[PDB]
């Protein structure tokens, strides 16, 4: 709450990464930036566990 | 600069008297009342260091003569609460940093 | 895309592995692959709300810093969480 | 004895702090890196309930008899690291770095 | 064994010897039941609230501080763990 | 007319105590004080001696 | 200000009121409390009651109960009854 | 804040004087005395002075009421939190 009242008092830089998302109800939705580095962090650590 | 510079133990230093409210129960002029009330009145007992006790000593003994009777006020870091209260006499709002301010009629 | 949709597809066939499961930020599930419905329904309610618990964790002691990734280790199974803000992907890998 | 593994987990590469607990929340010993009594009351509280509940919920909501946790790693945001384990009554909290953040600490420390 | 390690501490009990150890069990057996603090203070006042009748205003977590006005011989301010259980009915 | 008598009645008021504890003090026993650092250094001292 | 406990209700011990009138009326209110609760429809019940102290006893009754309240009143002798019951406080007195 | 009241005092031929002296009063009587009993013991006092005896009055924050009062001399008004109720019989 503190931060945003912070970033009111000081509109410099405006935070982005607008609400666009992917949408599309059904058959893949959004499943795509950030969600792509946690699911390549994921194997990763899948695969670190057995070697 | 700006957000970017700014860290948290940047952002506490560099403002103490802010001021932000999360919820408002109570009536838009009761609270203009009571929020200068208790602002003045931790920063008084604030003293060397924050005595949790002094400050509601202070804050229950004026919103108890200012009002009504059966008056509890409440603060703290960090805590988890229900209170049943009257309609239009329950105000939380809490102070910069680590200060968590509850007060209602009951 | 062939690519999060084979990512996903990958670690599933990959050798000991239960099942991955995607949360939806409301508690949802989005995709369950596990062998019961009884584990893949328990999943769904319980290990989201201990992410949650997590992140308020990490976040008291450094409301900058959040949660990029958590790793539970039971007894017999291990449990991965990699939360976002849309989604949460969840794994149950078999230790070795 | 039981003071020279404290000096054996600050000389392993990444780690800043550690911090003890007892059953009761208590802690028994902190580093002098991070803040000693006032931060150790205050990641007591938090890793005791986020214990008690993950403990709690695999015996229960997982629906799975036997089979109580033995490690939890916080990765985080910069290079933080918080893993909890758990030997008899007692609990800890080690906090470690990686390349990028240890670089940083010691060009800070230069 | 759980139970044995929590070991709730009480501060300050204005309330008799009774009603006390009877919140000892129910201050355990909200923490073991509930999944996170919220839950802790609610399963607490909708416990007592049905034991004995009237306004409870139940509060609980790490760190806070507590000036209020109660009916004298309702009040009890136990801590387990880092958790301090704050129970207590007005008029 | 018949001869008048006044008898006042209230309705028993709960009698309201007020009190102020804080709790930004960690949890430990009772015999111990958190704030006295005896008290604390003692029992740290006591847990280990296993 | 010594209360005491007789037909299961809580009234000051000294009966301002004459024991007949005061042992009836509290036995009405007790069988009024029974069909209808003072939580909902709390003002008809005091209705029915004021009427019923008219018809056995002598008129102009006045009755309040409440779970909190402080009346100063001027009644006529022996005509003041004054009894808690689990939490509700009944007064009334003739006139 | 008071939002329904139960005005049944004169009003004509000059007796509006019974009637503010009513909510004139109790704002004095509560904020000075802080005791509901003595409430009741001082708006009586005062409106048997003025307007000869035989006024019942009770104050209470909640109860129920049913009475027989004298025709335009009953006023049941909220004084801030406060219910006060005060009329005439006899």
């Amino acid at each position: 709450a503190y931060y945003a009242e912070i970033m009111k008092d000081h509109q410099i830089e405006n935070k982005k990464k607008k609400e666009v998302d992917q949408d599309k109800k059904q058959d893949q939705s959004m499943y795509s930036t950030s969600f792509k580095r946690c699911c390549k962090i994921m194997e990763r650590m899948v695969v670190q566990n057995d070697q | 600069k700006a957000v970017t510079d700014m860290d948290i133990n940047e952002l506490r230093k560099l403002m103490i008297g802010k001021a932000i409210i999360n919820s408002s129960d109570m009536q838009g002029d009761l609270l203009q009342e009571a929020q200068d009330v208790i602002q003045s009145g931790i920063e008084n007992n604030s003293a060397p260091v924050l005595n949790i006790e002094a400050a509601c000593k202070y804050i229950k003994e004026n919103l108890d003569k200012k009002f009504g009777p059966t008056w509890q006020c409440i603060i703290g870091e960090g805590y988890a609460y229900d209170v049943t209260v009257q309609n239009n006499t329950l105000l939380f709002m809490f102070y910069n940093g680590n200060l968590a301010v509850l007060i209602f009629k009951s | 895309m062939s690519e999060v949709e084979d990512t996903l597809n990958r670690i599933k066939t990959h050798k000991t592995v239960l099942g991955y499961l995607i949360v939806n930020s409301e508690g949802g599930v989005v995709r369950g692959a596990f062998k019961d419905e009884e584990e893949s329904k328990n999943i769904a309610n319980s290990i989201p709300l201990l992410t949650k618990k997590a992140r308020s964790v990490v976040r008291d002691l450094d409301p900058t810093n959040d949660l990029v990734f958590l790793r539970i280790q039971t007894k017999l199974n291990e449990i991965m969480v990699a939360p976002d803000d849309e989604f949460s992907l969840i794994v149950i890998q078999t230790k070795g | 004895n039981a003071d020279d593994q404290l000096k054996q987990l600050s000389a392993l590469e990444g780690a800043n702090g550690y911090v003890i607990f007892n059953e009761s929340g208590i802690p028994l010993k902190r580093h002098e890196k991070s803040i000693s009594h006032e931060k150790a009351v205050h990641i007591a509280a938090l890793v005791s309930d986020l214990w008690n509940v993950s403990k709690k919920v695999i015996q229960r909501d997982l629906k799975t008899p036997e089979n109580d946790i033995e490690v939890i790693r916080l990765r985080t945001k910069h290079s933080y690291e918080y893993i909890i384990t758990q030997s008899g009554d007692f609990t800890m909290l080690a906090i470690q770095l990686c390349g990028k953040a240890i670089e940083e600490a010691k060009k800070a420390a230069a | 064994s759980h139970l044995d390690k929590v070991q709730p501490v009480i501060k300050n009990s204005d309330m008799s010897v009774e009603m006390q150890k009877e919140v000892e069990e129910v201050a355990k057996k909200a923490i073991d039941y509930c999944n996170t603090d919220k839950e802790i203070a609610t399963f607490i006042k909708d416990d007592f609230r049905s034991r004995y009748h009237g306004t409870w205003h139940c509060i609980v977590g790490r760190n806070f501080g507590s000036f209020v006005t109660f009916e004298r011989s309702y009040y009890i301010y136990l801590y387990v763990g880092q958790l301090a259980i704050l129970l207590f009915k007005t008029g | 007319i018949a001869e008048l008598s006044e008898h006042s009645v209230n309705t028993e008021r709960v009698k309201t105590g007020d009190r102020g504890m804080s709790h930004k003090e960690g949890g430990w026993p009772g015999n111990v004080d958190p704030n006295e650092a005896q008290e604390t250094g003692r029992f740290k001292k006591r847990i280990e001696k296993s | 200000q010594q209360y005491k406990t007789f037909m299961g209700a809580r009234v000051l011990w000294p009966p301002e009121c004459a024991d007949d009138i005061l042992e009836g009326a509290i036995r009405e209110t007790q069988d009024a409390l029974k069909k209808f609760e003072i939580a909902r429809e709390g003002q008809k019940i005091a209705e029915h009651l004021k009427k019923y102290m008219d018809d056995h006893f002598d008129p102009y009754w006045h009755v309040f109960f409440g779970k909190n309240f402080g009346c100063q009143a001027v009644h006529n002798k022996n005509r003041f009854i004054y009894f808690y019951i689990e939490k509700t406080a009944f007064l009334m007195y003739q006139t | 804040h008071a939002n329904e009241q139960i005005i049944d005092m004169p009003e004509n031929s000059e007796m509006k004087s019974m009637k503010n002296d009513a909510f004139s009063q109790a704002k004095f009587a509560v904020e000075n005395y802080k005791f509901e009993n003595k409430i009741s013991s001082h708006i009586k006092k005062f409106f048997d002075e003025k307007y000869g005896p035989n006024w019942h009055c009770v104050v209470g924050k909640h109860f129920n009421a049913y009475v027989s009062y004298d025709s335009k001399n009953f006023i049941f008004f909220y004084e801030g939190q406060l219910a006060i109720l005060l009329y005439r019989k006899g």
